RNA sequence: UUAAUUGGAUUCAACGCCGGGAACCUCACCGGGGGCGACGGCAGGAUGAAGGCCAGGCUGAAGGUCUUGCCGGACGCGCCGAG
């Protein structure tokens, strides 16, 4: 829950949707990069 | 990482099925036994005594 | 001509004597020419094994035998002869193995 | 200067890994074809990433048939010997043994009065 | 008692007792999504079908991000006064911050009623 | 002697013996690394897994440890007994 932020009745999410699994898939924000580890996949900024 | 690694060879790759004896397995022809349990089982496959 | 091997196998020999026996009525009833059965070597498997389970006491071996008897039957091409064999009753012990030779 | 097999550590350097294994014994050489482990080749990344010095950890191991090549030449590997990671120092001439050979498992026998 | 800021209209105590029978229903014979993290991952991927609300949680954040984004997805939602309500509609000890219906199973004809409902509320 | 030569076995009747197999296993020895004790009870609960997993420092490596951050979507640790 903590991970959606909301503006102007449109939903902000504060990680970027892994296009592996689906939605629901956050990121792990490390700035540097975009990971998940549910498989271990980096995409780098 | 509780699972004991894959063996095809040496005594760990072999157990009994009766008692899980480790060592002495004969292996005429595929019993698969320890070789103490065969005692009291070789009639049990026919076998006779001569 | 044609010809059909059969290879009759089993521990216990009265039970393969009468699989025998039967198989010569049916031939005979039939009319059709039967090779007599030849008794094929019969597999003599032979284990040995210490009698004591720890290892103490006198060097004691166990000596264990398994003489299983097989028998050879060829008879001529038939298929009246065929059609009986497959309702010959066969003991649990008795494996007959069956192939076609030119 | 050191020598081997006619050639010098500094010429034994720029040789490829089939003709430096060509000059190795056969057992050297034949466990080098057959592949090393995944564990050897990590160690390998290792030691090989340590002596450019971006790896600043202090190398241990416990292969102890790790065959030394010449480029490792000038460099410290404690390997085990079974209770503890003991050092040893790669100089020049350590092409062409193993590890294990090296590290005390067994320590010295001395002997007293009988029993 | 003031209403919390993310109640954008007032629900009825008969309108709050429907959506919790529709809850019950929907748990025993369909599927609900218990907890506002999974009613936020349904809104989200369109699988729900109603939102109940609970109208006592105490931090608002946890459920202020929900009607709008209920209104955002076009999914009717819906308040009910207690999380303990909702929690035990919801077949569970613990207090459910909000439910969110995936199969209404025999509450359609209840949630669809409450559609209307609800779509009267926001008017 | 050992970090270990695991333990057992004794005159015949222990001593190519338990082992009809001592390179990893065989393990039952040594040193080191990591890890689950089910079920009934207390408490906690999902406001998110207990598992996974990057980047990496420490670990022989192994998300093993640790900052790490997201996840599959759903209840599991400490004790009382007790397996």
């Amino acid at each position: 829950w903590k991970l959606y932020e909301i503006k102007d009745g449109k939903v902000i999410r504060k990680n970027k949707f892994c296009p592996r699994c689906g939605p629901g898939v956050f990121m792990a924000d490390h700035g540097d990069r975009w990971a998940c580890g549910k498989c271990g996949y980096t995409e780098w900024k | 990482y509780n699972k004991r690694k894959p063996r095809k060879f040496g005594k760990g790759a072999r157990r009994c099925i009766r008692c899980g004896q480790y060592g002495p397995i004969i292996r005429i022809q595929g019993l698969m036994l320890c070789r103490h349990c065969f005692r009291e089982v070789a009639p049990k496959l026919g076998f006779r005594k001569y | 001509m044609q010809k059909a091997r059969i290879k009759i196998a089993s521990t216990n020999v009265r039970s393969l004597d009468e699989v025998a026996n039967q198989i010569k009525q049916i031939a005979e009833r039939t009319g059709v020419r039967m090779s007599g059965p030849i008794p094929l070597p019969t597999k003599r498997i032979r284990i040995t094994t210490r009698k004591s389970p720890d290892g103490e006491g006198s060097a004691t071996f166990d000596r264990w035998e398994l003489r299983v008897h097989k028998r050879l039957i060829d008879i001529e091409a038939d298929e009246r002869a065929m059609r009986q064999i497959m309702r010959i009753r066969v003991p649990e012990d008795v494996t007959i193995e069956i192939e076609l030779i030119s | 200067e050191f020598r081997y097999r006619g050639y010098t550590l500094e010429q034994l350097m720029n040789m490829s890994l089939e003709e430096l294994a060509r000059l190795f014994p056969a057992r050297q050489r034949r466990s080098l074809k057959r592949g090393l482990t995944p564990e050897q080749k990590k160690l390998l990344r290792k030691i090989r990433l340590a002596k450019k010095g971006k790896y600043k950890k202090p190398i241990r191991t416990h292969c102890r048939d790790m065959i030394i090549l010449p480029e490792m030449v000038g460099l410290t590997i404690y390997v085990h010997n079974g209770k503890e990671f003991v050092p040893v120092e790669i100089k020049p001439e350590m092409i062409g043994h193993y590890l294990g050979e090296f590290a005390p498992t067994r320590k010295k026998v001395e002997h007293g009065a009988p029993g | 008692m003031a209403k919390p800021s993310y109640v954008k209209f007032e629900v009825p105590k008969e309108l709050a007792e429907k959506a919790l029978q529709a809850v019950e229903i929907a748990r025993d014979t369909g599927k609900i999504r218990k907890g506002t993290n999974e009613t936020t991952k349904a809104v989200e991927r369109g699988q729900a079908k109603l939102v109940i609300i609970a109208e006592d949680v105490d931090p608002e954040e946890i459920v202020a991000h929900l009607p709008p984004l209920c209104e955002e997805k076009e999914i009717p939602y819906i308040y009910v006064p207690s999380k303990k309500e909702l929690g035990a509609a919801a077949g569970i000890e613990v207090a459910a911050a909000s439910v969110a219906i995936i199969e209404p199973g025999k509450a359609r004809d209840l949630v669809e009623e409450i559609a209307m409902k609800v779509k009267e509320l926001m008017k």
